[PDB]
């Protein structure tokens, strides 16, 4: 089905059941169903912790530098993962969130605190 | 029972015993074979036997067959660069004959191996999808990983029935 | 040698020589019976362009793909006369030959 | 510099050949200039609204 | 009723009221499915205790009451299992029900798991042609400058506070729909005491 | 979703879309942030180009690509 | 100067193949597996002879001795610590590589911890993962039962020790520490039970005789030689001793009185063997009805 | 049924008749035995020195039956169905 | 085989490029604005709430 435009693109694509997610990383046409025809298969991410408390996520790496470098984007999910194996630098978007939650966390410490001292 | 003289000759197994696999020059295979005289019974022996098993193994190869246009039997390959290859075969067995062209024409034992090698790469043993195409279709098959909820139902934490339900 | 024609080289026997620089010529295949495993031939026509005329009914030729079809129907052209009908040359010897019968024997030139 | 992992592979494969040298892995972004977001487009390659008035 | 062997399931088997009973063919010898045509269904019955009450042809499990399927009562296990070729037969073949079959299947493997039960264990090959670990993927990678220094990975990880004039000149492209400045975050993640 | 031929909603007729309000302090370090990310990623993104480009032109032009057609066409002669 | 042979020396190769042994009966065992109808063949008496040829060069193969490797060294190297990612997370990551081309043995496989610290994987936590997306026929992911220390004892009752060994070879790698004590383990239990001949005609005797050697208890096994006719194995057993320990009070009585043969067992037997008086005695007991055949 | 299965039951080559009758041996090739060769019977008389004659394509007749099930082309839904223990 | 040609296709294909090219809209239409509603008489539709 030959598409109007569009590109390749590195994404997430949802599997599993209702309650059990799992994520199968594809290259695929960014008009495409987000569960549907794929080009390639690049890996898999499980976001449920498994029995020794972990959370998989395989990167086929070698494919990975092959579809960037023949034009695939990136979809945000699929770039914050890549920041946190250490494969591309940690989001703008993470370091920003995790200083939203230290000052949301500093502010919750701080009411904490006052009502203690008023009790 | 199957029909006609030697019915192995009709089987799947017998037809990918060939060893000949031709280079991808080979375009055309012409056989002038004589149907009388001793001295052409390994032509006649390999049109029966063999040219089935080179058939198979080069689907995309034209195979014609002459008979009794010249006095003796000899084979001809026509290459896709223009070249033409004459093999004499009269007094030859068409195990000689076989054994001949896969030597000037055939892919060696190397070539096929990493052609086969090369296939193997195609069905990733990490991926995951339907079973005509990978090994697990989910993670969920995983020992130590959280298994699929139609075997074990999740704990209710777990579920979005009881987590809006709490948070509502 | 690129060429957007599928049968780059092909055998086949002339079966027609009505157009004029064009000979008719029927190729087979062998073709494998799934159910029973035998192979059959499997005969297809091309038209292939015949500049001087010298094709005859009945003779076995081989045909060129040529770079881009030149008509509809002629996608080749006649690249060799392999055995001229009635006037054989046995390739193995290089002898004239009837049948299976020399015209000329091979002790003629040694 | 090279993110982590890519750098941990890049040095990996350097010693794997057998380069012994101690020199870090380094992205050049010379080449890379990087414009503000409000520089004027081409308007040249720009469309232009169809006609279907209101 | 209530089996005396229940503790001790392997006793039953070495006793003599066995022997008269079964004697050395297996338990489920002597049983035969009830069912129209020649062709039988193609699965047992789904139990033969339904809510105490048993049913008119029990299977060979279920018809006596002190046989227990047990990992331990490994005598038994092996009448379920071919000798010749180590698969366990399916539910047909011997005629035990859907639910004895589960907890053969599952005790035959738990005694396997244990030792307790001989089965064939084959000779495999190594995972790895090359045992080298000097590849840096197992081995020490050359700390990066910043590592060693404590510095983050890249600058732009780190807050730095924005000069004055660039944030008037935000106050300015959007005023009336400003928020708060915030400052430079806490250093480390707080925690609550 | 719908079609550029269905009509729009008459509960959405008035709506207007109110831009989010902005912390100027938060806003500057994050569009520094955004600057400097997609420069890093670009210039990964030219280097995985040049290494593609690189592997074709290995494949068909390299020198073991080139040594071994001359070994096979020798051996066919 | 003067390097000690490792098991990989085609010198010592060639000694503990041949006190390995080689009996097609006991290699080639008949399986208990799904079966299918044999085939027959009409045979020469030569064709017989190259067909029991080639059973055992296949049998040589089967034989073959695995590689006897060091505990591998732990895995602890940081990549990166991000502080900023501290507390954004309550479980850590695990990415492997999975690019098909690549030895295991040079995966990359990396953890970001909650803490912020992008680290490399541990070597349990590699051939984990390695099993996750590479499964092997025979391994498991989680560590079966059958491999403890309970369920060890009940293996060894039964002299299933070969099981032991083809579970573990499996299940750990020949350099994890769970597959050095497991095949250590196997081994002092055949030494205190003299069941020597379980391991014979396996591709386990010789690095059980590596065990022994090393270690400096090789009389159990000598003695098991010398009771069943092997004296070409025994003699072969304190030559080995010898060359591994060449500064000890054998390797120089052997030297010093230049002997061979039975001989060697005998200055073995009275310098550095334990049971020395055990072994005087069985190998008496052998020169004995070796006369007595003579005679 | 019954008289054409003891005829066939009966007129059965044994091992032994078969090195009798061709003063070879008959080895025995079995795929949980690996490659060892299992001699079943050897020739009472003198052996053979001459190998059997090996034809590079056998004359035998086939069954379809048999050579359609080996290529899985049998479809039957009554074929190897599970059955009580005979 | 051979498609049967479709010639209301092509022919309303052409209809509609030339019409679009001798009715175009000019810039006098196209980026009109009304200055109460802040809406484009052309479309209707309202500019964004930060040009206004
Ligand atoms: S199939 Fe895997 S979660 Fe259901
Ligand atoms: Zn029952």
């Amino acid at each position: 089905k030959a598409y109007r435009g569009g590109h390749l693109t590195i994404r997430l694509a949802l599997g599993g059941c209702t309650n059990r997610p799992f994520y199968r990383i594809v290259a695929a046409h960014n008009k495409c169903p987000r569960d549907g025809r794929f080009v390639e298969q690049l890996g898999s991410y499980d976001p449920l912790p498994n029995s020794h408390g972990e959370k998989l996520v395989a990167l086929n790496l070698d494919r990975i530098r092959h579809w960037i470098g023949c034009g695939a984007h990136l979809s945000k999910p699929m770039e914050k993962l890549l920041g946190l194996a250490g494969f591309f630098p940690l989001h703008p978007m993470m370091i920003t969130n995790a200083e939203r939650l230290r000052r949301k966390r500093a502010r919750e410490v701080l009411l904490a605190s006052q009502k203690t001292d008023a009790e | 029972p199957m029909k006609g003289r030697f019915p192995i000759r009709r089987t799947l197994q017998y037809l990918s015993q060939g060893n000949v696999v031709f280079k991808d020059s080979v375009k055309v295979m012409t056989v002038n074979y004589n149907t009388h005289g001793e001295l052409g019974e390994g032509a006649r022996k390999f049109v029966f036997f063999n040219i089935p098993q080179i058939q198979y193994k080069n689907p995309w190869v034209q195979i014609m067959m002459f008979k009794n246009m010249t006095p003796s039997p000899f084979l001809r390959f026509y290459l896709d660069s223009g070249e033409q290859v004459l093999v004499d075969v009269e007094t030859k067995s068409n195990k000689e004959i076989m054994e001949h062209i896969r030597k000037i024409l055939g892919k060696n034992e190397e070539t096929l191996r990493e052609e086969e090698e090369e296939k193997k790469q195609l069905s990733h043993p990490a991926n995951f999808g339907p079973r005509k195409y990978c090994l697990r279709e989910c993670i969920c098959e995983v020992e130590g990983q959280v298994p699929c909820p139609s075997l074990v139902p999740l704990p209710k934490e777990m579920r979005g029935k009881y987590k809006a339900a709490l948070k509502a | 040698v690129r060429s957007s024609v599928h049968a780059r080289w092909i055998v086949g026997k002339v079966i027609g020589t009505k157009m004029q620089k064009t000979a008719k010529v029927r190729v087979t295949r062998l073709v494998l019976d799934p159910y029973l495993l035998k192979y059959f031939n499997k005969r297809k026509t091309y038209f292939a362009h015949d500049a001087l005329q010298q094709c005859t009914v009945g003779d076995i030729v081989l045909l060129r793909a040529l770079p881009v079809p030149r008509a509809k129907h002629v996608k080749h052209e006649l690249a060799e006369i392999v055995f001229k009908v009635g006037k054989v040359i046995d390739p193995v010897t290089g002898k004239p030959c009837a049948g299976t019968t020399y015209l000329e024997s091979p002790l003629s030139s040694e | 510099p090279y993110p982590p992992l890519l750098r941990a592979m890049i040095i990996a494969e350097r010693q794997k050949n057998g380069d012994t040298s101690t020199e870090e892995p380094m992205l050049n972004v010379q080449r890379i200039r990087m414009e503000p977001w409000d520089y004027p487009a081409k308007q040249e390659d720009k469309g232009r609204a169809k006609g279907t008035p209101v | 009723p209530i089996s005396p062997y229940k503790d001790e399931p392997w006793k039953y088997l070495e006793s003599e009221e066995y022997q008269e009973r079964y004697g050395s063919r297996p338990v489920w010898a002597d049983y035969r499915r009830n069912h129209k045509g020649g062709v039988p269904p193609q699965r047992t019955r789904k139990t033969c205790i339904r809510r105490n009450k048993v049913v008119g042809n029990p299977c060979p499990i279920c018809r006596d009451h002190k046989l227990h399927v047990d990992f331990r009562n490994v005598k038994l296990l092996e009448q379920f299992v071919c000798a010749h070729t180590g698969i366990i037969f399916y539910a047909p073949y011997t005629g035990v029900c859907v639910k004895q079959h589960k907890r053969l299947t599952q005790a035959i493997q738990k005694a396997r798991d244990h030792g307790l039960l001989i089965y064939h264990i084959p000779q495999v090959e190594p995972r790895d042609l090359d045992f080298s670990t000097s590849h840096g993927a197992v081995s020490a990678t050359p700390p990066a400058p910043t590592l060693v220094s404590g510095d983050p990975w890249y600058p732009w990880y780190n807050w730095k506070q924005p000069p004055e004039r660039e944030l008037s000149r935000l106050r300015r492209l959007y005023q009336g729909h400003l928020q708060e400045e915030s400052g430079p975050p806490p250093e480390s993640m707080p925690k609550m005491p | 979703r719908k079609t550029r031929h269905d009509p729009l909603a008459k509960s959405k007729i008035e709506r207007v879309n109110m831009p989010p309000a902005v912390d100027p302090a938060e806003f500057f370090v994050l569009m520094e942030r955004y600057q400097h990310y997609r420069q890093t990623v670009r210039a990964l993104r030219m280097e995985f180009v040049s290494e593609v480009q690189r592997k074709v032109h290995e494949a068909r032009a390299g020198v073991l690509a080139e040594r071994k057609a001359l070994k096979d066409a020798a051996e066919h002669r | 100067e003067t390097k000690k042979p490792t098991f990989m020396d085609e010198e010592v190769q060639s000694i503990l193949t041949k006190m390995t042994g080689l009996n097609l009966q006991k290699t080639f065992k008949p399986a208990i597996q799904e079966l299918k109808p044999p085939t027959y063949k009409l045979m020469t008496q030569a064709q017989l002879e190259e067909a029991t040829r080639q059973a055992v060069e296949a049998a040589k193969v089967r034989l073959k001795m695995p590689p006897v490797l060091e505990e591998r060294v732990p895995i602890n190297d940081v990549l990166a610590e991000d502080k900023i990612l501290e507390g954004t997370e309550t479980t850590k990551y695990v990415f492997t590589d999975i690019s098909y081309s690549i030895p295991h043995r040079e995966r990359f496989i990396v953890v970001r911890e909650p803490s912020g610290t992008l680290r490399k994987a541990s070597w349990e936590e590699r051939d984990r993962m390695i099993q996750v997306y590479f499964p092997k026929e025979g391994r498991k992911i989680l560590t079966p039962i059958i491999f403890k220390e309970e369920n060890l004892r009940t293996m060894y009752s039964q002299d299933r020790h070969v099981d032991v060994l083809n579970l573990c070879f499996a299940q750990f790698e020949p350099d994890s520490t769970e597959y050095i004590k497991v095949h250590h383990k196997t081994y002092e239990d055949i030494d205190k039970r003299g069941k020597y001949d379980l391991l014979r005609s396996t591709r386990y005797f010789g690095g059980m005789v590596w065990y022994f050697v090393n270690n400096k208890k090789i009389d159990g096994l000598l003695i098991d030689q010398i009771q069943r006719d092997l004296i070409d194995d025994a003699t072969n057993l304190v030559q080995l001793y010898h060359v591994l320990h060449p500064d000890g009070q054998s390797a120089q009585g052997a030297k010093d009185q230049a002997a061979e043969g039975i001989n060697l067992i005998k200055v073995f037997a009275k310098t550095e063997a334990q049971k020395g008086a055990y072994i005087e005695l069985t190998l008496q007991t052998y020169q004995e009805a070796l006369s007595r055949h003579s005679a | 049924l019954t008289q054409g299965l003891f005829r066939g039951l009966s007129r059965q080559e044994t091992h032994q008749q078969l090195a009798d009758k061709k003063g070879l041996h008959v080895v025995e090739i079995r795929e949980e035995c690996g490659p060892l060769p299992i001699v079943v019977a050897s020739p009472r008389g003198p052996l053979r020195k001459d190998p059997e004659p090996e034809d590079e394509v056998p004359d035998v007749k086939l069954d379809w039956e048999d050579v359609k099930t080996a290529q899985g082309m049998k479809r039957s839904v009554w074929s190897n169905l599970k059955r009580a223990a005979t | 085989k051979k498609v049967r040609p479709r010639l209301i296709a092509e022919l309303a294909r052409r209809v509609r490029a030339l019409r679009e090219q001798l009715n175009r809209p000019r810039d006098s239409q196209l980026y009109a604005v009304d200055y109460e509603t802040l809406t484009r008489p052309f479309s209707g539709r309202r500019l964004p709430v930060r040009a206004w």
